[PDB]
């Protein structure tokens, strides 16, 4: 079962709301949707990417040079620019 | 106004109720009644309203006007055009022309109504239409211009014409307003009717124009069609060369047109977009065919097809132009006399003379190849003798392009020898001619050494120049000189 | 030392020594970081309703008009039908403003970094103007608007007229004019802030200098300054300080390791990862998942 | 399986019709989104052996204007590509009289055949895509964000506004995917357009190196 | 002479006055005389039906839409300033009329908008709806109640609707009813006095005082001191002082030891009062508080005196022959004070090796009712504090176990047990594991089942369906419900359990339920009996 | 991080909040003691908030002669209920945890590091933006 180059696999729900699913109601009010999310401990993307019922559009990673093999430079811009604020806003502090 | 069946009554009691007693109740009572509203409402207004106008429900009218209207949408586009629902708009466009002097009844003959056997003559019978005319434009104004009214908004094309000769000096959406309401048979009438007349009279702007109004046919709304698939290269590509072999031999595989290849090379033929297009076309395929020093072969059928396109609309049933196989080596014997001076040059003239003086298209090619010092100072007087063999009308246009391919070259003696073939020929130059001349002479005076002179010769052409727009440009030209 | 000559020039563009451009203006915006604040976009996250009831203007009320507004100024709104059209427009404005905020920020916040503080400023003007606002204001809102607009007019990251500039000014000042529009709207000037005509003019004037004062300087070494804001953050974090997950906790690693392994590309990092969100039904059934 | 591969084969028949949309061709509005059902209904629900084998889907477009330049989509039975394979598409290719195709290769291409490749280039342009490829149309994935290929004349007008080169953009690769599902050369300007959290909108450029 | 009219001629009455006696300037009067300068549109508006035949929607919703704009118009042009005197001057033709025809929202809307002024109009449209046969109906407005021949027909016709309706309409009418009756305290003087009288019958008041009961509730929820207006409806203060102890500490709302030792002392004397004085529920809850806290410690000194008051309330009978007791008894209170001293002593020890211990003692408490509702009580306020799930046995059902035992003995505590259920089901616990929360939700729903296995069945699958439809939890757990559900239960099927439980299992997840089970059919065999039930599933 | 990097250092800022309480009041000799350090004040003794029996100035009166200009902030003390701005007293808060600093004058509210620290929007941050900063180096002196 599954692909190669991967170790077990945790899921979860999110508690904040970089995970959680937020959507627009049609009064148009925010509201966060709390879904099931996985989270790997090995990297595959345009293999996880191709199964079912998996997200094609939020479904990010955590290596960026698996990103810039399959999703470009710009979009390895934007990973390591969300990683990078991870990093630096984990224990919260500021960076602009 | 207008008088309806209910409008009949009303004026009916509008004079029996100016004399004869009848007490406001039974006035009141055969005057009129709202058969919809509550009796308890229309109490309830004098003791709410203090004598209100009911016309907000006419408001709500307005909103039926568009919303059975949405529904009439809805009687359209669910059914797929319902016989029965749109006899009941026709019946109901009767209803409201007859009672409206006709917004309502506006937008229900915009929805739809087509095949309405006396829609048009209803039209007619309200013939004044001044504002109509633009609002009943979805399915009403078709066909009821075509006899007078197309004609009358002809001139607009010709006052567009006139802008962009005045805006070259220094459209897109009104023909989709035009081609909101526009069908094959009236666009086909339009179309010929405006070649023919085009094609007797000038035979010079209109041609692009109609080109581009092919070209905004965009919107899937359906010989012509290979017109536009094959003008598509046409309008894409500037220097579009093997497409355009592919299209010379499409359209040299034709068959016995009966004026079909006659429009197509009408239509190809007077464009300065589609000319300047197959003149650089042309000019680059034969740089390409010097590059392989194999010169004649597909320039030669490029240069034939855009003489027959230069060619067409002298006379009606043609085929084409002759090809002149021996002409075109002695036609193109000077571009080779200009690549060896280049060539000696970057390590002749009165061969450039006797075949400059000898003399469509290959005057055109040989004004386009003057783009691309001791080559261009040597055949300048070949130059000098075109400008004093043939002096058409264009060559100002060609001098122009000359004046932009050295405005990008930016040199002080090519300048000055395009300022003396300027000068030289102001004897019979057009308005725009001279205006050109004095937009360039505007880029001129890089020299301090004849620039004076030539402000002294701006005003030594300002009395030689009678035409008043020649001289207010002098005059803003050397306002803006001064600045 | 990877950017230690990467500047601002004088086309208010970000260069690095060889004139190759890393940034079209600064930050995106051309903003420096200093005289910018944390402020909260109004027009992101209420209701449909509650945006329409806090932002529209509805000018048919009499009564209203006559609480917030001077008799000849409401006059002056019921009597013209321009007028009702050009709130109508600055309403349609704010409703393309929501959506185009919708699409900026999928998430559900709006602490937003933007340099002029415009509730501070307003609540500026109310002080020094003495404003009393339990009185009827004097401003006419059509003056509010079309000094938002002459305002926004003023406010120039990048010169010029042709097109691409046109385009480039305006997505430099998209979000901040956003906020200015939402800020200094008509509704909330005449409901529930009810400056003054002198006070809204200083209003203005204030807006237009602090934001031109935030424009990043050319000659500023953006280089250093960004790589030493990074450094200095990285000795105050810690590997070991976070308490940790006893459950499973994907030996995220977060800290000094990290931020080397996204410093040096690393092709073997120490924990990588994916986030796997499910598509449909199955994000909402554990069995699926 | 059957069913997976009729999957397969529909998810890959619809990110090439969803690139031919991007890249600027005419691509029918049903087709550019059609249902699996459909899909199976129009080809045969039986790729093992069967119906929608490859090369009955071979996908032929043109472009939206100058409707004379195609890519008409190849798809090739084999996994493995060779020479011998892709001359019988250059067989194809100089039957008809345009110059760039796609193919779509299962397993990776023998290298000999990669070099094949570009040793047509000038004369006729081919693109290749491996299934894992095209089983995302990355394009939709939230971290890309919006590329739209510029014109030479707005190349011009870009270089002449900001007084700067081609040399001085900052750049992007050949084998950049969303650059090759674009099918870009080199030397032709990406606008690219991202939210920012600062500004709102920034439009980036990348030249191609 | 005028002859200037288009469509004027229906304002035909003001015109003629001023037609006849003109005079002077007449400018105005002929301006208004042709101030109708449309055509005749008040027919074309009739013709506006007309064209809707040939429209979408040649129905009575465009005549509906008429009205709709002419009471919007009505409105919005609402004469304000003289309301009051164009209801006291006309007022026979027209509100009489328009309350025949057009009473369904406009006066109402009307006496919701000012209310204050027009009690003219106010008067004829209270009265013309007292003349509509169902009542009242039409003024239903929380404001538009302060008359009293409006306010005591509305609260008739709502008592009507809520007797009629049952348990099941108890929760959805009584906000509904108590926002009227809980708006004005004279109101609720009125009310409270009606439930007195309609619940001095044994034939039937329960009910009555059941719904006194949770109007003096939301009494005591909204801000309400009613418990002196409850203690003088009372037959309570025939005997003064213990009434008077319970009213001031009713209005303290807590417990006073030594006013607890006032009634006391009159109490388990050879004059008792009235048992109906301490059956008051308010103070038995007062009574969980102050004594199954898991806090709140009780000084060890007047606690017997509490366990002996509780018993007494919860024990004795009495015989009322003609308002006179002759046969009490206290022959059971001894039991039922050792089970409170017992259960008491298990809630004040707070040692959890020895909650699982003395468990079967426990297990024999639970058969007493007020036993059961203390537990109840003392799990709801020990369970629902957060982060207590970090002790883990089997993610500690041993609570929960009380739970199953609080259902089984009893079955009047099954709402306030589906309350908590569903309270700790919608609670979402923080620092939990997610595989773990989601095994404690797998425990609750077994709960859920026990209480769906003792009959209490329709509240339960009524919020199943409501947190599959409305705001939805996780898809497993629901799936879960059925698989243990249908695990247990065999055909008969009673119609309603068959229509309420139907939607959630055949929309939304059909193929989850069926995995391994084989030895007894899944779901197949609903759904063949759910064929074979209705008509066709209809 | 577009905030300020001095702040109020430790011992100066428990003097403070110890300062800015509710309950603290000063002498007229130990105000004219303190009103010798301020540098940016212009000569005029304020108006006591305790005129009789005893002339008593509140420490927030001196604090609000060191606050320059006329700056308006709102900032919340570090042991303010969030329970508080819920019901009523949120504009008299009970607890005097609501600092409001207006046109310049300290009205209410206890200064912790969350209004004079380095927190960005504190005091001093605004001070620094809506005054100049030569006005902010005073500042600082006089409250140390």
């Amino acid at each position: 079962q599954g692909i190669e180059q991967i170790s077990k696999v945790y899921m979860h729900l999110p508690q904040t709301d970089n995970k959680k699913k937020i959507i627009i109601t049609e009064d148009g009010e925010f509201k966060a949707l709390q879904e099931w999310i996985l989270e790997t401990d090995g990297v595959s993307l345009m293999r996880v990417l191709s199964e079912k019922d998996v997200d094609p559009v939020r479904t990010t990673s955590n290596d960026i040079v698996e990103i810039f093999t399959v999703l470009g430079i710009e979009a390895v811009r934007k990973a390591l620019e969300r990683e990078l604020y991870h990093v630096i806003s984990f224990d919260g502090s500021y960076v602009n | 106004x207008x008088x309806x069946x209910x409008x009949x009554x009303x004026x009916x009691x509008x004079x029996x109720x100016x004399x004869x007693x009848x007490x406001x109740x039974x006035x009141x009572x055969x005057x009129x009644x709202x058969x919809x509203x509550x009796p308890s409402l229309q109490s309830a207004l004098p003791f709410l309203d203090l004598h209100g106008t009911p016309r907000l429900e006419f408001h709500q009218s307005v909103f039926d006007e568009l919303r059975d209207k949405l529904l009439e949408r809805v009687s359209a586009i669910a059914s797929e055009g319902k016989a029965e629902e749109r006899y009941k708009k026709l019946e109901d466009l009767l209803e409201k022309s007859f009672s409206l002097v006709l917004q309502p009844v506006v937008m229900c003959v915009m929805k739809h109504l087509p095949k309405v056997p006396e829609k048009k003559l209803k039209l007619v019978m309200a013939d004044k239409e001044l504002y109509r005319a633009c609002a009943v434009e979805v399915k009403r104004q078709i066909w009821q211009d075509n006899q007078a009214l197309f004609g009358d908004e002809v001139s607009p094309l010709l006052k567009q014409y006139i802008l962009e000769k005045e805006s070259a000096l220094f459209e897109v959406v009104q023909r989709l307003t035009r081609m909101v309401g526009k069908n094959v048979k009236l666009y086909d009438m339009v179309l010929q009717f405006l070649r023919t007349l085009f094609l007797r009279t000038r035979n010079v702007h209109y041609c692009t124009l109609r080109a581009e109004l092919l070209m905004s046919l965009h919107d899937l709304d359906v010989c012509h069609k290979f017109t536009w698939c094959l003008d598509a290269c046409i309008r894409e590509r500037f220097v579009d060369s093997k497409r355009a072999r592919e299209l010379q031999g499409f359209l040299d595989g034709v068959k016995k047109g009966q004026e079909q290849v006659l429009g197509d090379l009408s239509m190809i033929l007077c464009d300065p977009f589609a000319i300047n297009t197959l003149a650089l076309s042309t000019v680059r395929h034969l740089q390409e065919l010097v590059g392989q020093e194999t010169l004649p072969l597909l320039l030669l059928l490029r240069l034939l097809a855009l003489g027959q396109g230069a060619w067409d609309m002298i006379d009606s049933q043609v085929f084409k132009e002759p090809k002149m196989e021996v002409e075109l080596i002695t036609r193109f014997l000077p571009m080779l006399m200009s690549f060896l001076v280049d060539d000696y040059t970057f390590n002749p003239e009165s061969f450039t003379k006797f075949l400059q003086e000898q003399r469509m298209a290959c005057e055109v090619g040989l004004y386009y190849v003057l783009h691309i010092k001791n080559a261009l100072l040597r055949l300048l007087p070949g130059l000098v003798e075109t400008f004093g063999d043939l002096a058409f009308g264009d060559i100002f246009l060609h001098l122009l392009t000359g004046n932009l391919a050295l405005l990008a070259d930016e040199f002080a003696l090519e300048d000055f020898c395009s300022s003396l073939f300027d000068g030289f020929f102001l004897t019979a130059s057009p308005r725009k001619e001279n205006v050109h001349r004095h937009a360039l002479r505007l880029l001129i005076h890089l020299h301090p050494r004849v620039a004076p002179s030539k402000l002294e010769a701006l005003q030594k052409a300002l009395e030689p120049t009678g035409q008043s727009g020649e001289a207010v440009k002098e005059l803003y030209s050397q306002l803006g000189e001064k600045l | 030392k990877s950017m230690e000559s990467v500047m601002v020039k004088y086309d208010a563009t970000v260069r690095n020594s060889i004139n190759q451009v890393v940034q079209l203006r600064y930050g995106e915006d051309g903003l420096a970081g200093e005289s910018v604040e944390f402020q909260n976009l109004a027009t992101l996250k209420p209701s449909n309703k509650a945006f329409e009831k806090k932002f529209r203007f509805d000018y048919t009320n009499e009564r209203a008009l006559r609480r917030t507004l001077q008799e000849d100024l409401v006059k002056d709104v019921l009597s013209n039908a321009h007028i009702q059209n050009e709130l109508e427009r600055e309403f349609e404005r704010m409703r393309e403003d929501r959506e185009v905020l919708r699409v900026i920020f999928p998430t559900g916040d709006s602490k937003v970094v933007l340099p002029c503080n415009l509730l501070r400023m307003i609540w500026n003007a109310q002080k020094i103007f003495h404003i009393n606002p339990r009185l009827p204001s004097d401003l006419h809102p059509i003056k509010v608007v079309e000094g938002v607009k002459e305002l926004s007019k003023k406010l120039v990251i990048v010169n010029g007229d042709d097109p691409l500039s046109r385009q480039a000014q305006e997505n430099a000042t998209l979000l901040f004019n956003i906020h200015l529009r939402s800020t200094l709207c008509s509704r909330r000037m005449a409901e529930e802030f009810r400056l003054s005509g002198e006070a809204f003019d200083w209003l203005l004037g204030e807006i237009e200098s602090k934001f031109n004062q935030a424009i990043a300087h050319p000659g500023e070494m953006v280089g250093a300054l960004a790589a030493q804001s990074l450094g200095e953050p990285a000795t105050q974090m810690t590997l070991n300080t976070f308490h940790y997950a006893g459950v499973s906790a994907k030996n995220v690693t977060l800290g000094v390791p990290r931020l080397k392994e996204l410093i040096n590309i690393s092709k073997k990092p120490k924990t990588p990862s994916l986030t796997v969100f499910l598509l449909g039904q199955s994000a909402r059934d554990a069995e699926r998942a | 399986d059957d069913e997976e591969e009729t999957y397969r084969l529909w998810k890959i028949r619809k990110t090439i019709m969803q690139l031919c949309h991007d890249r600027g061709y005419l691509v029918t509005q049903d087709e550019l989104d059609q249902t699996l059902e459909e899909f199976k209904a129009q080809f045969g629900d039986k790729p093992s052996e069967g119906r929608p084998r490859r090369t009955d889907l071979t996908v032929l477009v043109a472009h939206n204007d100058d409707p004379t330049d195609q890519m008409f989509v190849f798809f090739p039975e084999e996994p493995k590509v060779g020479i011998k394979t892709i001359k019988v598409y250059c067989q194809r290719m100089q039957e008809e009289n345009i110059t760039r195709a796609l193919i779509v290769v299962q397993q990776g291409m023998t290298p000999s055949a990669k070099q094949s490749l570009v040793d047509m280039a000038p004369k006729y342009i081919l693109e290749q895509f491996l299934q894992q490829e095209l089983l995302i149309n990355i394009t939709e994935h939230e971290l890309v964000p919006e590329h739209v290929v510029m014109t030479k004349e707005e190349v011009t007008e870009l270089l002449a506004r900001y007084k700067l080169r081609e040399n001085q953009l900052p750049r992007i690769q050949a084998g950049d995917p969303v650059a090759r599902y674009f099918g870009i050369k080199r030397g032709q300007v990406v606008k690219i357009i991202r939210p920012s959290e600062t500004a709102g909108r920034y439009i980036t450029y990348r030249l191609v190196q | 002479x005028x002859x200037x009219x288009x469509x004027x001629x229906x304002x035909x009455x003001x015109x003629x006055x001023x037609x006849x006696x003109x005079x002077x300037x007449x400018x105005x009067x002929x301006x208004x005389x042709x101030x109708x300068x449309x055509x005749x549109x008040q027919t074309v508006n009739l013709l506006a039906e007309w064209l809707i035949q040939t429209g979408v929607e040649p129905v009575q919703v465009q005549e509906t839409v008429e009205n709709h704009l002419k009471s919007l118009l009505i409105k919005h042009f609402d004469p304000r300033k003289a309301d009051s005197i164009f209801t006291e001057e006309g007022e026979t033709p027209a509100w009489l009329e328009q309350m025949i025809a057009h009473t369904t929202w406009r006066d109402l809307f009307y006496k919701l908008a000012e209310a204050h002024p027009d009690c003219l109009m106010l008067n004829f449209t209270v009265k013309l709806i007292s003349d509509a046969g169902y009542q009242g109906e039409i003024t239903s407005v929380s404001t538009a109640c302060q008359q009293l021949e409006v306010f005591s027909r509305v609260l008739r016709t709502s008592l009507a609707t809520i007797l009629d309706g049952g348990e099941e309409n108890l929760e959805k009418n009584l906000p509904e009813f108590a926002k009227m009756v809980c708006h004005g305290e004279h109101t609720y003087l009125f009310a409270q006095a009606m439930m007195s009288v309609l619940a001095q019958e044994e034939q039937g008041g329960s009910a009555v005082r059941r719904i006194a009961q949770e109007v003096q509730r939301f009494a005591q929820e909204k801000g309400h001191d009613a418990s002196q207006i409850t203690l003088a409806l009372g037959t309570a203060a025939s005997y003064p002082r213990a009434c008077q102890a319970l009213g001031a500490m009713l209005s303290k709302g807590a417990l006073n030891p030594a006013d607890i030792t006032v009634l006391f002392k009159m109490f388990t004397s050879m004059d008792p009062p009235p048992v109906e004085l301490i059956r008051v529920p308010a103070f038995l809850d007062l009574f969980m508080q102050s004594l199954f806290k898991p806090g709140a410690r009780i000084n060890q000194d007047h606690k017997h005196k509490y366990i002996h008051i509780l018993a007494y309330a919860a024990s004795v009978v009495e015989t009322w022959k003609k308002n006179k007791r002759v046969s009490i008894n206290k022959d059971e209170l001894k039991s039922t004070s050792k089970a409170v001293e017992t259960v008491h002593n298990l809630c004040c020890n707070e040692n959890a090796s020895e909650l699982v211990a003395e468990l079967s003692t426990l297990y024999q408490c639970i058969r007493f009712p007020v036993v059961a509702m203390g537990v109840l009580k003392w799990v709801d306020w020990t369970v629902s504090e957060p982060r207590y799930f970090q002790l883990q046995t089997d993610h500690t059902p041993v609570h929960l176990a009380l739970l199953d035992e609080i259902s089984t003995c009893h079955q009047l505590l099954h709402p306030q047990v589906l309350q908590l259920l569903v309270k700790l089901f919608e609670t979402e616990h923080s620092q939990l594991d997610v595989m773990e929360q989601l095994e404690l939700k797998k425990t609750l729903l077994d709960r859920m089942v026990h209480l769906l296995s003792r009959g209490y069945v329709l509240p339960v699958v009524s919020y199943i369906r409501k947190c599959l439809e409305k705001l939805d939890t996780d898809i497993s757990l629901i799936r879960y419900f059925v698989t243990e559900v249908l695990d247990v239960i065999a055909p008969p099927y009673t119609s309603d359990f068959v229509q309420l439980f139907l939607p959630i299992l055949e929309n939304d997840s059909i193929a989850g339920t069926i995995k391994t089970e084989g030895e007894h059919d899944p779901v197949t065999e609903f759904i063949a009996h759910c064929k074979s039930n209705f008509i066709m599933v209809n | 991080s577009n905030r300020p990097v001095m702040g109020i250092v430790q011992d100066t800022l428990t003097a403070v909040r110890k300062f800015t309480k509710r309950d603290v009041f000063l002498e007229r000799g130990e105000v004219m003691n303190l009103l010798m350090f301020l540098s940016t004040w212009d000569g005029k003794v304020p108006q006591p908030a305790i005129l009789k029996p005893r002339p008593l100035w509140t420490g927030k009166q001196i604090f609000s002669l060191i606050i320059p200009g006329h700056i308006n902030c709102i900032r919340t003390h570090s042991t303010h209920p969030d329970d508080e701005d819920s019901g009523p007293y949120k504009h008299i808060s009970p607890g005097d945890t609501k600092v409001v600093v207006e046109n310049g004058e300290l009205i209410m509210g206890i200064l912790c590091k969350k209004s004079l620290g380095t927190s960005a929007g504190s005091l001093v941050h605004i001070s620094y933006l809506e005054m100049g900063h030569d006005i902010t180096r005073l500042f600082y002196s006089n409250i140390q």
